[PDB]
RNA sequence: GUCCAGCGUCGCUGGAC
């Protein structure tokens, strides 16, 4: 966005944005870290517009107007036990036009971060794994166009 | 009540009459300085828009001459009107030893021959001599060695703690041997306007934080703050190295030195003239509010030669 | 426990042990000196401006005063004589601790000695000292610089005042029976050209092991100060000539490298200290702090009642600005503590004062006093208005422009937010968002000339002048300001009508009449319209239609008078009516104010039935309306947040409502009931439900008298086309304050007033602007009952609402004569697609 | 410095209202004898025009300001307002 | 502000040449004939209330002289911003 | 899946069923 040569002020500018919207400094959390990479990632589209990206790809909330054959949309219940633990450990969603979901590998690595520092028993177990799976929503960088009709409809 | 008589017997300019305009703001101004009183006391009275700012600070001054802590005050000193080249420093010390010298001299009628009478005098004296050898070290562009012996030279009396000539605590003891004279509590100065002469603010800006710093001392100012700033702005470039401006002027030093003398300045001001002290006069709109709201104190003014009180027309 | 007493001198010589605020750091600085003497020796206390230096030092000093080190009394160069030696101001210090010392002996046997060996020494130091009086070299002391020292034996011969001063600390010590001498050095800020003669006598001559030193200042200004000298040590003539591109880079990076030395050799950095300022001492938010601070906010006090500093401006700024407590009011308190320690008191200590001296209000009022006195310097670089007795509504108006300006940033810089990088207009935010909530206070008209005149004059130069670089940005700016006079307005309906002109002028794609709010009539009658089209005309209009009607026309001339139909006329007269209720032929002069009493012309830089009684009811019921509005707008706490939002919501429905009604007119939209089909009556009806709607959003969940938000979760979005999305909130909202306990009045004051309006009534349902299918009446029945219901009286009677609905009568509350309208550059050639 | 010896030699005559070495008290004092002497009600002090070297003009005016300002003393000054402010 | 001050010579010829010699330095052609306070400078706003009070004085009692301030006074700053300004 | 509705420049999203 901000060349590096042709100007100082707005690459530095830009680097402390970067700094603040991450966390970085102050890491409240990994899974918070990943919910925000999966917003500057997909900031920038492709030429082909696919829904695929670096690390995830972006899923589809609303059904489109016809499917070929079996395809369809998410449907998180249908899962059993352990894989919508797994699943919901995953799924992600960004405050930008339009609501949007993704499949982060990041959150994966995220929340065995959250689990692995746990040192405690069973009972506190519980509550942790609950908290890993949850619904988070991160809004867009201030950076991108979208940020203000983002902070009005979300 | 507040009435204002238009046909006064003398017909004066103005018409003054009693009470003036501003008689709670003056009680609460002296209010907060018997408050201090009993380090830092400076007082702004922000004069604008072509106020009689002159007017209400010797209002506050004939008022404190009938006071309950009696705390004297000195005569009005314009800074514009002393000569250039005598520092602000003399006119507070000739105008304090004036006004004790009349008291003194005035201790004959009450008492023609006393114990104290003829030892304060001498003592009075003996302050005064001391203050002119040290005088020396203001005006004096090149240090002579001979000043050092002077400094190293040790008195036994007056109580001087910190040692050298230190010029501060000179003129603390003398003014503290005043008020126990005069038998008061606080000595007060004023300093007028400073707009026909502009750069008169900088040698008494430069005076107030460096002489004026007493328990016994307290000091009203007036003015606007659009000169002063722009005074203690101006000084704040004189120390920066002059071949360093022509040197480093890359266009991205200027904006930090621009930066940090806007930080110097600020801090300035904040440390002579409190926010806390800062004191505003009100206007005739402020004073009788708007119409239909009872606002502050309302006005009543006559019209007619021999008008009753009790006829007396609002002033809207 | 750290507890400051604002009732209190506060100022460093009146600070006791418990109103220190870095109490930790005091006892960590004073151990570390112990332990150096103990086992260059020489400590730097690191702090900003107002940080409160002087303050911390007389604390180290008073402590090490209660291992057995005697200090000697400060010492500032700023108040010294502009030209004496620091040498002779230190070894001065020292006569008077070693006299009074040998007073105490009285008759002394043998240290009698003693004392001749002091006399000595100061005068062996007197016949040396005019090596720093000398400015030219005398060769004939040269003869006295070649004498032996018979005493203690100097290994190195001459003068060498360095090793006198060595010897004179050493026997000073004996005579005081001490094992250290501290030397403390207090800031240079005030006047730094003076501080180099105490850098170079703490290099030259302060290098004993007996003495140790503790300088005071910050260390940007000595980068400055020693950078500048190191510049002076080339030749004029080089830096004259070699002044090419090439040399100036690299002799620039040199003097850096010698600079950066110097201090590294001066002040080493193991042992310099860092003050915190109030942000590190209290944590952020919830974290644990490392120390807790508490004030006294009302006189006599005692200990166990105290507030917290975080708390004691947390209640300040959320009611000083009338901001509801959250993350935004958060913002605000973060940043005050930034600040350096001698501003915030300052605030402090004025705000609690006058507050209870006032007690023995209207809060807003003391803090905007607080602010405007410290941050004055703030304002006099911003270039904002600094006359006292000129505040008001005019010049509020003028301010917020002239900073967004400086700021920038056109598209959301009205927040009053702080967040510009320069510190002038982060420190001008917090002040004039004290200047709103303070005039805005308890008052409906004042409200809403702030969001149209406040915040809709920088939205609109934004998208429509700008578009037009140095020379011609100020020349626009000039000739904006000026031309539509903000600043001197007269009233907010002339405002608005010279609104239309800037918009009008800028052409658009297809030429189509329909602007951002206004829908450019037609009045010259042109052949062949298709159905029941025709020249608007007021005469149809009978009571309030045409009352409402008639607030809503504005005359532009250029080459050819033009006629349009805005939004902002209406928030204009809503503003112009409430003023006063003083006379009633105010509320009938406002209908009449401008319709044709005055025209405006092009901005230059364009390219190129008794007919006496007729008012009887409007007026009846105008009236009777200013009865409710004196009495409920009393508790109205407007914010600088809360305007600002309420005009984001606004503008941008506004927008999309243009768009997508410039291509719904076709030839048979009379009557238009499909959703597809739009005139020049659905496009004027979602002008103003745009208008109630953003009020309704926002003031919930901003307003300051709703201590928590009753919108609820889900999407907040607007009504372009349809209506539902209007009716869904307040049924949500309906249940929620119904279930607890709680009326609309007292929740949605500004929401409440303005629904129950008697001018914008006849615009909310016109005649040909209602929806009509299967689906629609369901939403438009329940949302005429929910409006009948919040404002207490049904707007339309049961034959009225069927006619409206279903496929003559003297309609005195509804215009019936906008959806046959014809609007120019709109040629009704195509018809309405089927589906 | 040494004249600050000089000064404070204090004295009754005239009752001056401030103390110091101010010349516009004595130079008033001055007028007033002069008045008595002269049986005159006052004095008028009649300028002229500095158009030929406006320099000169500097002087005049803080002579004027500063002890010319008695009910003694009646001052008519010539010149142009265009030259003075410049 | 630069307006007429002379104590005398006030009639039609002078007031005129005020009102216009007054928009002009106020920079308000629309309505700045209505001879109102709003100006952000002391001096204009001072003079605002003294043109108005000259108006009422010498148009009062006559009809001609009230013509004449319709069409001169007025009706020149109206022409003057519609057409010569352009 | 159907219907209404809202963002973006056909795509995306919300609600009812
Ligand atoms: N320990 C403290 N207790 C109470 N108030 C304090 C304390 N330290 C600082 N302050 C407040 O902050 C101000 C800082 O004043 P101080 O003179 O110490 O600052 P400075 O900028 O280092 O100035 P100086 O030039 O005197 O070194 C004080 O006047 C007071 O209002």
């Amino acid at each position: 966005l901000a060349r590096a040569e042709n100007d100082r002020e707005k690459f530095e500018q830009l680097i402390s944005e970067y700094v603040a919207y991450m966390s970085v400094g102050r890491i409240e959390s990994a899974s918070h870290w990943a919910n925000r990479c999966c917003a500057v990632v997909a900031n920038s589209p492709n030429d082909e517009k696919i829904g695929v990206f670096l690390g995830m790809v972006q899923l589809n909330r609303k059904s489109r107007q016809h499917m070929p054959g079996g395809y369809k949309k998410f449907n998180i219940d249908t899962e059993n036990g352990l894989a919508k633990a797994a699943m919901a450990s995953s799924l992600s969603t960004v405050a930008s036009n339009n609501l949007m979901d993704f499949c982060s590998v990041f959150n994966l690595i995220g929340a065995i971060a959250d689990i692995s520092a746990c040192r405690c028993e069973r009972s506190a177990i519980t509550n942790a794994f609950n908290k890993v799976i949850a619904q988070t929503t991160c809004i867009v960088p201030p950076w991108s166009e979208a940020a203000v009709r983002a902070e009005m409809k979300g | 009540k507040i009435i204002i008589n238009l046909f006064a017997p003398n017909l004066p300019g103005s018409t003054k009459e009693d009470d003036l305009i501003q008689k709670s703001l003056r009680d609460q101004l002296v209010e907060s300085i018997r408050n201090s009183i009993a380090g830092r006391n400076v007082f702004f009275v922000d004069g604008t828009r072509g106020a009689g700012k002159t007017t209400f600070i010797n209002s506050v001054v004939k008022s404190l001459n009938s006071d309950q802590d009696d705390v004297k005050v000195n005569i009005k000193c314009l800074p514009t009107i002393d000569p250039t080249k005598l520092p602000r420093h003399e006119p507070i010390l000739v105008t304090v030893t004036a006004r004790l010298n009349k008291m003194v001299s005035d201790k004959l009628k009450g008492y023609w021959a006393s114990n104290d009478y003829r030892k304060q005098k001498e003592q009075w004296q003996n302050h005064l001599a001391q203050l002119q050898r040290g005088l020396h070290l203001l005006t004096d562009k090149e240090y002579k060695p001979e000043y050092f012996s002077d400094a190293l030279k040790l008195d036994a009396q007056l109580d001087y703690s910190i040692g050298g000539q230190d010029l501060s605590e000179i003129f603390e003891e003398l003014v503290k041997r005043a008020c126990e004279i005069l038998d008061c509590k606080a000595i007060l100065i004023t300093f007028d306007d400073i707009d026909t002469q502009f750069d008169a603010g900088w040698d008494v800006l430069e005076s107030i934080r460096k002489f004026f710093n007493s328990r016994k001392l307290v000091v009203v100012a007036t003015g606007d703050l659009r000169l002063y700033s722009q005074l203690i702005r101006g000084k704040q470039y004189e120390n920066y190295s002059k071949t360093l401006l022509e040197q480093e002027k890359e266009s991205v030093r200027l904006a930090e030195r621009g930066y940090m003398v806007e930080h110097l300045e600020q801090q300035y001001l904040l440390k002579l003239f409190p926010v806390q002290k800062r004191i505003q006069l009100k206007t005739m709109l402020q004073l009788v509010g708007e119409k239909g709201k009872a606002g502050k104190e309302e006005i009543k003014v006559k019209t007619e030669p021999g008008m009753q009180d009790i006829d007396a027309i609002d002033v809207r | 426990k750290i507890i400051i007493n604002l009732f209190a001198p506060n100022l460093p010589g009146s600070t006791k042990e418990d109103d220190l605020i870095q109490k930790s750091l005091r006892d960590q600085l004073v151990e570390s000196i112990r332990n150096s003497i103990a086992y260059r020796n020489v400590f730097f206390v690191d702090g900003t401006r107002g940080a409160g230096k002087t303050t911390f030092i007389n604390s180290v000093v008073k402590s090490l005063n209660s291992v057995n080190i005697k200090c000697l009394p400060t010492i500032d160069p700023t108040k010294l004589p502009r030209h004496e030696p620091i040498l002779v101001t230190v070894t001065a210090r020292l006569n008077k601790m070693v006299s009074d010392k040998l007073k105490g002996y009285w008759a002394s046997n043998d240290y009698r000695k003693q004392k001749e060996q002091w006399q000595n020494h100061l005068a062996q130091l007197q016949r040396g000292l005019h090596l720093l009086t000398d400015k030219e070299y005398k060769p004939e002391y040269f003869s006295d610089a070649l004498k032996l020292d018979a005493q203690l034996d100097y290994s190195i011969g001459g003068q060498d005042l360095s090793e006198i001063f060595e010897e004179l600390v050493k026997r000073a010590c004996e005579i005081l029976d001490c094992k250290a001498i501290l030397i403390t050095f207090d800031d240079i800020d005030t006047q730094f050209d003076a501080g180099w003669d105490v850098l170079e006598s703490i290099r030259k001559f302060f290098n004993s092991r007996k003495l140790v030193v503790v300088a005071t200042g910050d260390l940007r200004l000595y980068s400055q100060l020693i950078r500048g000298k190191q510049y002076e040590n080339y030749s004029k003539t080089l830096l004259e000539q070699e002044k090419e591109s090439v040399r100036l880079a690299e002799r620039g990076y040199m003097v850096e490298h010698l600079e950066q030395q110097y201090l590294l050799k001066l002040f080493p950095v193991q042992k310099r200290i860092q003050l915190k300022t109030m942000l590190q001492l209290v944590g952020e938010k919830g974290k644990a702090g490392k120390e807790e601070i508490k004030v006294k906010t009302e006189p006599g006090m005692q200990d166990i009642d105290a507030i917290d500093v975080r708390q004691a401006i947390g209640d300040a700024v959320r009611e000083g600005l009338n901001l509801r407590e959250g993350s935004d009011a958060d913002m605000y308190v973060n940043e005050l503590l930034k600040q350096p320690v001698r501003l915030l008191m300052q605030v402090l200590q004025d705000f609690y004062t006058k507050k209870y001296h006032a007690t023995s209000l209207s809060v807003p009022n003391l803090l905007r006093n607080a602010l405007y006195g410290s941050m004055l310097s703030s304002i006099y670089r911003a270039g904002l208005n600094y006359e006292q007795h000129r505040f008001g509504m005019d010049s509020l108006c003028k301010d917020i422009f002239t900073y967004v300006k400086q700021d920038r940033d056109f598209n959301t810089g009205f927040y009053l937010r702080p967040q510009s990088e320069s510190e002038a207009l982060r420190n001008c935010s917090i002040y004039l968002a004290s200047q709103v909530s303070e005039n805005c206070q308890g008052s409906l008209s004042k409200f809403l000339q702030m969001l149209l005149v406040g915040c809709g004059s920088v939205s609109i130069f934004n998208q429509f002048v700008t578009e037009l670089d140095r020379e011609k940005f100020e020349q626009l700016i000039s000739e904006y300001v000026a031309y539509m006079s903000v600043g001197r307005i007269e009233s907010a309906s002339h405002w608005a009508n010279r609104c239309c002109a800037v918009v009008a002028n800028s052409p658009n794609d297809e030429k189509i009449g329909v602007f951002l709010g206004m829908v450019q009539l037609n009045r010259k009658s042109r052949q062949h319209m298709p159905g029941g089209y025709k020249k608007f005309n007021i005469d149809t209009e009978n009571g309030l239609a045409k009352a409402a009607m008639a607030s809503s026309l504005s005359t532009v001339a250029s080459n050819n008078l033009m006629d349009f139909c805005s939004v902002f006329n209406l928030i204009g007269a809503i503003a112009d009516i409430s003023a006063c209720r003083c006379e009633r032929s105010a509320i009938t002069n406002a209908f009449n104010k401008v319709i044709a009493q005055t025209t405006c012309i092009v901005p230059p830089w364009s390219e190129a039935q008794d007919d006496a009684t007729e008012f009887s009811d409007a007026i009846t019921k105008v009236e009777q309306w200013l009865k409710n509005v004196n009495e409920i707008e009393i508790g109205i706490r407007p914010s600088a947040l809360l305007i600002g939002k309420v005009w984001s919501r606004f503008y941008f429905n506004l927008n999309n409502v243009a768009d997508q009604h410039k291509t719904r007119l076709y030839r048979n939209a009379e009557h238009g009931r499909m959703a597809s089909q739009s005139n020049a009556a659905k496009i004027m009806r979602f002008n103003v439900l745009a208008f109630l709607h953003a009020v309704l959003v926002e003031e919930s969940l901003y307003h300051s008298v709703s201590d928590r938000e009753y919108i609820g979760e889900g999407l907040r979005l607007n009504p372009v086309t349809s209506v539902d999305e209007f009716e869904k909130k307040i049924k949500i909202i309906g249940e929620k304050l119904k279930a607890d306990n709680k009326t609309w009045k007292n929740t949605h004051p500004l929401f409440f007033l303005l629904i129950s309006c008697p001018i914008l009534h006849p615009f909310i349902f016109p005649v040909g602007g209602i929806n009509c299918s299967v689906k629609a009446l369901n939403k438009e029945t329940s949302f005429n009952k929910l409006i009948d219901e919040i404002v207490g009286d049904k707007l339309l009677s049961d034959e009225e609402w069927d006619y409206l609905t279903k496929n003559q009568q003297i309609f005195q509350n509804t215009i019936t004569s906008l959806n046959s309208s014809t609007i120019v550059g709109a040629s009704y050639d195509k018809d309405t697609p089927a589906r």
